[PDB]
RNA sequence: GGCCAGCAUCAGUUUUGGUGGCAGGAUAAAUCCAUAGGAAUGUAGCUUGCCUCGGUAAGUAUUAUAGCCUGUG
RNA sequence: AGAACUGGCGAUGCGGGAUGAACCGAACGUAGAGUUAAGGUGCCGGAAUACACGCUCAUCAGACACCACAAAAGGUGUUAG
RNA sequence: GCAGUCAAGCGUUCAUAGCGACAUUGCUUUUUGAUUCUUCGAUGUCGGCUCUUCCUAUCAUACCGAAGCAGAAUUCGGUAA
RNA sequence: UUUGCUCCACACAAUAUAGAUGGAUACGAAUAAGGCGUCCUUGUGGCGUCGCUGAACCAUAGCAGGCUAGCAACGGUGCACUUGGCGGAAAGGCCUUGGGUGCUUGCUGGCGAAUUGCAAUGUCAUUUUGCGUGGGGAUAAAUCAUUUGUAUACGACUUAGA
């Protein structure tokens, strides 16, 4: 749906005479802008409580920034999704440098592997897998082995003119 | 395959010389009369051609012609033609060729008894020919309006086009044919009662 | 850039080599292409062989002459790929095509001239390593082309002579570099360095 | 998922030097020398020490990796092939017509010439591949033996002899007639 | 009769491999690989050169043959400490790469007149080399 | 002053660059600095076992002869 | 084949969907400059052989609404759960 | 009209050699219907004769796999027009 | 048939142009590997070095490039000659020898340039042909009609005729 920011959204059931000061609920929401974020909020909220936007009020919206944006991190990701023929819970693991990058590629992955578009996906939980060896998916574990090194074989340099006078070479 | 030179013998029988023309009697008979001159100077020009052939040349064919005067035909104008030369080695081949210039080659030197040979020729002609004999289509019944040596259905309605694959009146005969496996039962000799 | 651009077909992908050759013409650039027998097509040999027979069955029912023509030669397989990318039924189209020449091997003129390449169609830069692909010459020879062996013979001959040329040249250029070096450290030489040379 | 690297070892024994440039492999030991083209496959060889060579695949999928081992093996069987060497054993099998098997030569040939198969007046022929040598076993009834340095060449020559003796138009369960491969192994013994 | 087995000797992605960035506000700038994220992303950092600590695609970077000692996941100040200490800049600078980069940047800052002087010089050199190329 | 142009200063419309000053927010989040605590894909040292005179491995071992993480300021 | 509400075609060209009454965009005096729609940008053909992460190898691969079809059932092909 | 999936049965024994109920998913357009879009200022509105070409859901012939294939004979299936 | 043909040379005249405007600047082969230098045991060899683009290399100053002088070099280069040789895939081009000759911006000099008026492609290419001039060279055929029948509806084909 684009390039996400994470937002704390807070809403609460429009006050009333017999109930001034209703209860206040928060959601963290990955959206590309605050407008979509407030929409999503109401979307899941009417999925949990008896409210809808009509009778309720957004109280506060705040972007949350990554705590350590240049720290590499192992993300455990939890998702609910709809397939063509049914709906499905699912756990993936993503390694990147911020919860916001991570959710970008999840949506990418869900779309690429399961043909899940944004409408049809639900983030259950994104959280930092602290101790390695509670990392479970191999395609991640692979990148924790000590003194990791790999070549990047068969190099393709992009030509900037149409013709070339050489014959290239993919050494690297 | 492309031809890259033709070397010619110094003298040339009127028989072949005649082939190079459509009106012999009026003509100044000038054919090959400059080429012949190429022998004069020691040999120079002819050799380098021969020489060239040897260097390149994947195949070699000899220019031969018939002695039609030794033949009861009227037609005087002899026949000339290329014959490939299979005996070994390009260089040996042209030496053979060069050697036989103006000299004369015999059948027994080419064919033996019981040998299977092929015959290449232009078929007898019959001119414009109806479908029934040209293709051996069925005669149509005797009752049929406007002719019966025909084909009833020259095609379905679609392709709305007569097609290349159906019998149609036209020329018959005077076709080229390459006929194989004719066996030599005799190689006769002229000088031989 | 240059009056004529000679392209070593070898190791290029037909429809990418085509797609650039076409544009080049339409923009006024004369082109010759060589070694079209050493041209490539993605997909294993069998796939493109099957593809080619598809092409083979198309023909004018009433008369197989009016119908689609099938050229078997590698240059000519190429030209088909190319012509289809050119509005070849317009003056402007007929014009552009005439700036084009395709050839199996490298026949005279073009063998003493330099040939270039087209990286955005070079196979080794384009195909994912691992994918099966096809050589024009072998494909053509499978559908009728009569002249693979001869081209190969003539080429090996050509490749020899050119190896002499090169060697001869690499010799001379060694001397040049030697000379070019005993002039290093001189004033003129240091001055040029200063100015980027 | 693409594995960032998986690899294998190829041991080298005391008699042989294997030498590999681009992916053209040459193995040379006591029994001679074979060579085999691996260009079609995209692995990286590395010598670690005269008795050890590694083969690895960087950032590869299943089907890729899954060819790394068959590379390790193909190159092993060259090294075993050039030390011990290979020997395939085949026995004739027939239930009435004796299968007459000879070796004949036209123009340097060497051909396995099978006659009287299930009676057949027809005379069968299988060419002897180069590298491979045929010895009709003494002391064993109807045993042919193909031996050589290439597993691939004997195994194939073997399979060519066996297949030339397929049976048609009969229940090939009752008609078991043939020349079958009955033992695969080595030339040099105690092993 | 040893065995002789090629090589194929790739520059590797590894903590402390220095790369020359190619797209973006940095670009032309060197930098060190600090941690490694996946097959296609690494965390880079290049304080000496100005380039911010960031996550980057490998696709936009080109591995150099240079490497120094860096602890995986070392922070910017630490990186600056090792870098200087391992003297990578002089090392890079000395290379043909960097020297060739420098060359063409000069070629492209030449004045028209400077350009003119370049030719007068090449003429000068040509005269004496062409000679020597004719006396042995 | 007939024809067609070039440049300059402006007017209407528009397009494409450079650059200056400010406002928000966790009065951005980081880096950095300070400080407390920690752990391993465990840095020094140490022990032990082979091993061409140290190099390896498998133990201890939380800053030492690398560093990192986490909170607070 | 027959009704309901609206919007259309009929009566209407223009851009897009190769093509096409009705779909998409947009409704028309004669023109300049700009900007867009729907739809596109390898070449045909104006416009990135752009960027980015995955997936897919088909000895009948696939390739954009209306639209020019495919189903049950299976695969130790491969992907992620 | 033709071809499937499930597999209860059939096949002495034995679901699937060869078959296959109750169900059920399809394909075809030489059947017949349903429609009424084109032709009513006219598209010669049975069949046969002739003659071409094309499809394949293959009767024969080439080479194969399978069988409740001993041989002979047959049946099932593949590549095949 | 009114002195015609051809090749080289120049000259006038036309006619064009799918588009000159410093240079199409030659190994091959591999790409999970190469190029170049060097050594040696000449090999799937040792060692060194390069790539990360042709953004290069070469050429490039002078009335669109005039007229002149000199020096240092003995190099470069244009042109017509001559020596030996190689190239047949479409070779029709490449290399080499030797004198002659022009130029040289390798360096240092004398003279010139304006008024094309503040820009106007400001005209420098190469296509094909036509007409005289004189320097080499060469002196046919086909067709109709006639005729044959190995051919033929007519044309066409195949023969024949000083
Ligand atoms: O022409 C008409 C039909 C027709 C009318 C006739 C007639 C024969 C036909 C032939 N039918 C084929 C298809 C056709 C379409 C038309 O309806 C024709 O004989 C007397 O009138
Ligand atoms: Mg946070
Ligand atoms: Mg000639
Ligand atoms: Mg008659
Ligand atoms: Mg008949
Ligand atoms: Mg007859
Ligand atoms: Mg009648
Ligand atoms: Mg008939
Ligand atoms: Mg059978
Ligand atoms: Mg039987
Ligand atoms: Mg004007
Ligand atoms: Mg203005
Ligand atoms: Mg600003
Ligand atoms: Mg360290
Ligand atoms: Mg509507
Ligand atoms: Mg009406
Ligand atoms: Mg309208
Ligand atoms: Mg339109
Ligand atoms: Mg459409
Ligand atoms: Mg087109
Ligand atoms: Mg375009
Ligand atoms: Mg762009
Ligand atoms: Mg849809
Ligand atoms: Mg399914
Ligand atoms: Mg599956
Ligand atoms: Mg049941
Ligand atoms: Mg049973
Ligand atoms: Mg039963
Ligand atoms: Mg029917
Ligand atoms: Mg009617
Ligand atoms: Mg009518
Ligand atoms: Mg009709
Ligand atoms: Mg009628
Ligand atoms: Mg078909
Ligand atoms: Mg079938
Ligand atoms: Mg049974
Ligand atoms: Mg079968
Ligand atoms: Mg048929
Ligand atoms: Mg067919
Ligand atoms: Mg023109
Ligand atoms: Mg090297
Ligand atoms: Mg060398
Ligand atoms: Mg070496
Ligand atoms: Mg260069
Ligand atoms: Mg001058
Ligand atoms: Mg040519
Ligand atoms: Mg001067
Ligand atoms: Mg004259």
């Amino acid at each position: 749906m684009a390039h996400f920011k994470e937002y704390q959204v807070i809403g609460r059931r429009l006050p009333t005479e017999s109930v001034p000061e209703p209860k206040l609920f928060r959601m963290r929401i990955f959206a590309s802008n605050e407008v979509i974020a407030k929409s999503r909020y109401w979307y899941f909220l009417q999925k949990l409580h008896k409210v809808k936007k009509a009778s309720g009020e957004i109280v506060s919206i705040n972007q949350i920034n990554e705590a350590h944006p240049t720290k590499v991190k192992n993300f455990g990701v939890w998702v609910r999704y709809d397939s063509r023929s049914g709906t499905h819970n699912m756990y993936k693991e993503i390694r990147d440098v911020s919860r916001v990058a991570a959710v970008e590629t999840l949506y990418q992955d869900m779309a690429a592997r399961h043909r899940a578009r944004f409408r049809s996906i639900h983030i259950l939980k994104v959280a930092e897998i602290e101790k390695t060896a509670d990392v479970k998916r191999q395609y991640v574990k692979q990148f924790l082995t000590k003194d990791l090194k790999f070549p990047l074989p068969h190099r393709v340099q992009k030509s900037t003119k149409t013709f070339s006078y050489k014959r290239p070479s993919t050494f690297y | 395959l492309r031809s890259l030179t033709t070397v010619w013998a110094e003298h040339l029988s009127d028989e072949v010389k005649r082939r190079f023309y459509k009106n012999w009697y009026k003509s100044k008979k000038k054919a090959f009369t400059k080429y012949s001159a190429k022998y004069a100077q020691d040999g120079a020009g002819i050799e380098r051609e021969l020489a060239r052939i040897k260097k390149y040349a994947s195949v070699v064919r000899v220019l031969v012609h018939t002695q039609i005067r030794k033949t009861p035909l009227a037609q005087k104008k002899a026949h000339l033609a290329e014959i490939q030369l299979n005996g070994g080695s390009i260089s040996e081949k042209v030496d053979w060729a060069r050697e036989h210039f103006e000299k004369t080659v015999a059948v027994d030197s080419v064919f033996e008894q019981n040998e299977m040979i092929d015959a290449i020729a232009v078929t007898k002609g019959h001119g414009f020919e109806g479908v029934t004999h040209r293709w051996g289509t069925k005669k149509l019944p005797r009752k049929t309006h406007r002719g019966l040596r025909k084909v009833a259905c020259i095609g379905a309605w679609h392709p709305a086009h007569v097609m290349w694959s159906v019998a149609r009146a036209g020329q018959r005969g005077y076709h080229s044919r390459t006929s194989i496996n004719h066996k030599i039962y005799r190689v006769g000799k002229g000088d031989d009662e | 850039v240059e009056p004529v651009v000679v392209i070593d077909g070898k190791g290029h992908l037909v429809g990418r080599l085509a797609s650039v050759v076409a544009k080049q013409l339409l923009n006024g650039q004369k082109i010759v292409v060589v070694r079209a027998e050493e041209l490539n097509i993605s997909g294993e040999f069998f796939r493109n062989k099957l593809k080619y027979h598809d092409f083979l069955r198309k023909a004018t029912a009433f008369n197989k002459t009016r119908g689609p023509f099938h050229f078997r030669a590698p240059s000519r397989i190429f030209y088909k790929a190319l012509r289809g990318m050119v509005s070849h039924k317009t003056a402007r189209g007929k014009a552009a095509l005439e700036r084009l020449k395709v050839f199996e091997g490298i026949p005279p003129p073009y063998d003493k001239k330099k040939r270039v390449v087209v990286p955005q169609a070079l196979r080794v830069l384009r195909l994912k390593p691992g994918r099966k692909y096809t050589t024009l010459g072998k494909l053509s020879t499978s559908v009728g082309w009569k002249y693979e062996d001869v081209v190969a013979k003539l080429e090996a001959k050509r490749k020899v002579s050119s190896a002499e040329y090169y060697a001869k040249k690499r010799a001379f250029t060694k001397k040049v570099a030697s000379a070019n070096a005993t002039a290093a450290e001189s004033d003129v030489a240091k001055q040029l360095a200063a100015l980027g040379y | 998922m693409k594995y960032i690297q998986t690899e294998q070892q190829i041991e080298v024994p005391e008699g042989v030097t294997v030498s590999i440039k681009s992916r053209i492999v040459k193995v040379v030991g006591p029994r001679g020398t074979l060579t085999k083209n691996l260009k079609h496959i995209d692995v990286t060889f590395t010598k670690v020490n005269n008795q050890l060579i590694k083969v690895a695949v960087h950032n590869g999928g299943r089907k890729h990796v899954a060819a790394l081992r068959t590379v390790k093996s193909l190159v092993d069987n060259m090294i075993t092939g050039v030390t011990k060497g290979y020997k395939y054993k085949m026995r004739y099998v027939y239930a009435h017509f004796p299968i007459n098997v000879n070796i004949v030569e036209k123009d340097g040939a060497k051909f396995i010439e099978v006659r009287n198969f299930l009676g057949d007046k027809k005379i069968r022929n299988v060419p002897v591949r180069d590298g491979v040598t045929i010895e009709f076993s003494t002391n064993v009834k109807d045993e042919i033996v193909l031996s050589g340095n290439s597993v691939e060449d004997v195994s194939q020559n073997a399979a060519d002899l066996q297949q030339i003796c397929r049976v048609r138009n009969k229940d090939i369960r009752k008609f078991l007639d043939g020349i079958y491969v009955s033992h695969k192994g080595f030339i040099t013994e105690d092993l | 009769t040893d065995s002789i087995v090629k090589a194929s000797n790739w520059r590797l992605v590894e903590v402390g491999r220095v790369v020359l960035i190619k797209k973006g506000q940095s670009a032309g700038k060197l930098a060190a690989i600090v941690e490694i994220i996946d097959q296609k992303k690494v965390l880079i950092d290049g304080p000496k050169a100005g380039v911010p600590r960031q996550a980057i695609n490998l696709g936009q970077v080109v591995l150099t043959p240079l490497t120094f000692a860096l602890p995986r996941g070392a922070r910017t100040a630490t990186v600056s400490k090792k870098w200087a200490a391992a003297a990578v800049c002089e090392k890079w600078a000395a290379s043909s790469w960097a020297k060739k980069i420098a060359q063409r940047e000069r070629r492209a800052a030449l004045t028209d007149f400077e350009r003119f002087q370049v030719m007068v010089l090449r003429k000068q050199k040509r005269y004496t080399v062409k000679k020597a190329l004719a006396k042995a």
